[PDB]
Parts: C-alpha cells; structure tokens; sequence
C-alpha cells in the first residue's frame, strides 16, 4: 500500500475496526460503526438534534 | 475541577445533566466521527494529534483538540503535569520527525521505535478526555504512512495498561511484546 490512493483504502477499510477495538481497550464494548464517512455525519446530525 | 459545571458532571455542547447519559452519547458519537477521519499527513506534529481530538469531541466538548489544562492520576500515578505538556509534546514530536516517521523500518525496529513512542505519549495524556483514543488514531495513520499496518484485536486492557505502566516506569519488554503482535505489514 505505497501509494497515496492505496494508503487512504487501507485506512478507509481499517479505521472502524480500529476504533472499536480501540475503544475496547479503555474497557467499553461498542459495536462495529460500517457506515460511510457521509453516512456518519448525517446521523451525528440527527443525534444533536435528539440532544 | 474547571470541565465540571459549577456537578458529578462535565460540562458539554448536548446540554446532558447525568454523567452516564454523556458517557453514552460520548461513545456514539466519537465512534460515528472515527468513521469520518481522514488518514491525515505523513509529517505529524502535536497540531495533527490536536485535529485527532478535535475531530471526535467536537460534538460533545467546546474544548475539543485543546490540550489539558489540569492533573490527573491513574490510581496513584500522575500523567505527565499540564503545564509541561506543550513543551513535552513538541519535544517528543520533534524526536518522531527526526526518525522520519519511523518510515523505511524492517519489522524489529519499527516495533520497537513504535513501543517507545506510544509509551511516551501515554504518559503525556495530553487531553482531559479520550487521549487514549487519540494517540492510537495517530499511530494507526503513522504505521500506514510507514508501510505498516496496527490492529489492537485480542489485547487485554489489563495487560495494556500493565505494559504501558512498566514502559513509564523503564521496562519496555511488555508493551514491545503487545507492539509485536499488533503490528503487520501494510495491506498484509
Ligand atoms: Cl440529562
Ligand atoms: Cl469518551
Ligand atoms: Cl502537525
């Protein structure tokens, strides 16, 4: 994955499985977010509306 | 405790008042923004770790990519104190940009150079909240741009903590071990 294109798909593919593990660590249990980056931001807007 | 109100609470963008139901709609809402970080620069300074944080408190702390302002401990143990974090952390960057990113490392020495780091920067802790979160996001773009590739799949939080604690304190073996095992090659 030397190339900028490649880096950013292995980081794309991987960053949600990291997160959650991630969060695993400091001792919660989150299920694994498989939304798209533009899916996301449409639902955090929905939650600070519920907020 | 200034990032409480004027109550068991921290003050935050949501307007919650029970510390449990910020907790929660912390998780959700870091988690939903993890989904929309982008891998970011191959030269990463303390600014870029500030975006990391930034990024995934924004929604629930005014404060968010700020560095922390107050002390705190793990048990009896004091992260780095607040009024050094600044020069500390640029010291430590500085070190990390003078390796080159730890890029064009085989396998042995990019676990141990990535052991090393993450070591200081978790006693650091540069934020009030999430730090933990932030500093992985922050070595998981570094491996990337290094040719490497980190999953934290399958550790223990206890044996986290106990290998981290023990690096602070000049031991390394633990936390290398951990590294050893998380690190991959990039696309592998
Ligand atoms: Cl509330
Ligand atoms: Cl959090
Ligand atoms: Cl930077």
């Amino acid at each position: 994955k030397l190339t900028d294109k490649q880096k950013s798909r292995l980081w794309e593919l991987q960053r949600n499985r990291n997160f959650q593990a991630s969060r695993r660590l400091e001792g919660v249990e989150m299920p694994l977010v498989t939304l798209t980056a533009a899916e996301a931001l449409a639902r955090l807007e929905e939650l600070r509306s519920h907020y | 405790d200034p990032y409480l109100y004027p109550l068991d609470i921290m003050r935050n963008r949501l307007n919650i008042h029970q510390q449990q139901r910020l907790e929660q709609a912390a998780y959700e809402m870091t988690a939903l923004r993890a989904a929309t970080i982008e891998l970011g620069p191959l030269v990463r300074r303390l600014p870029h770790l500030r975006t990391i944080h930034r990024q995934l408190y924004q929604d629930i702390f005014d404060w968010a990519g700020q560095l922390r302002e107050v002390d705190i401990y793990q048990g009896d143990t004091p992260f780095c104190h607040f009024a050094y974090i600044e020069k500390e952390g640029n010291a430590l960057m500085q070190d990390l940009e003078e390796e080159g990113y730890l890029v064009g490392l085989e396998k042995a020495k990019f676990v141990e150079r990535l052991a090393h780091y993450y070591c200081e920067i978790n006693v650091l802790h540069p934020f009030r909240v999430g730090s933990g979160l932030a500093q992985r996001i922050f070595f998981e773009q570094l491996a990337i741009h290094a040719g490497y590739q980190l999953s934290w799949q399958g550790i223990e939080k206890e044996a986290w903590n106990q290998a981290n604690q023990s690096g602070a304190m000049g031991d390394l073996t633990a936390l290398q071990m951990i590294f050893s095992k998380v690190v991959s090659e990039a696309g592998e």
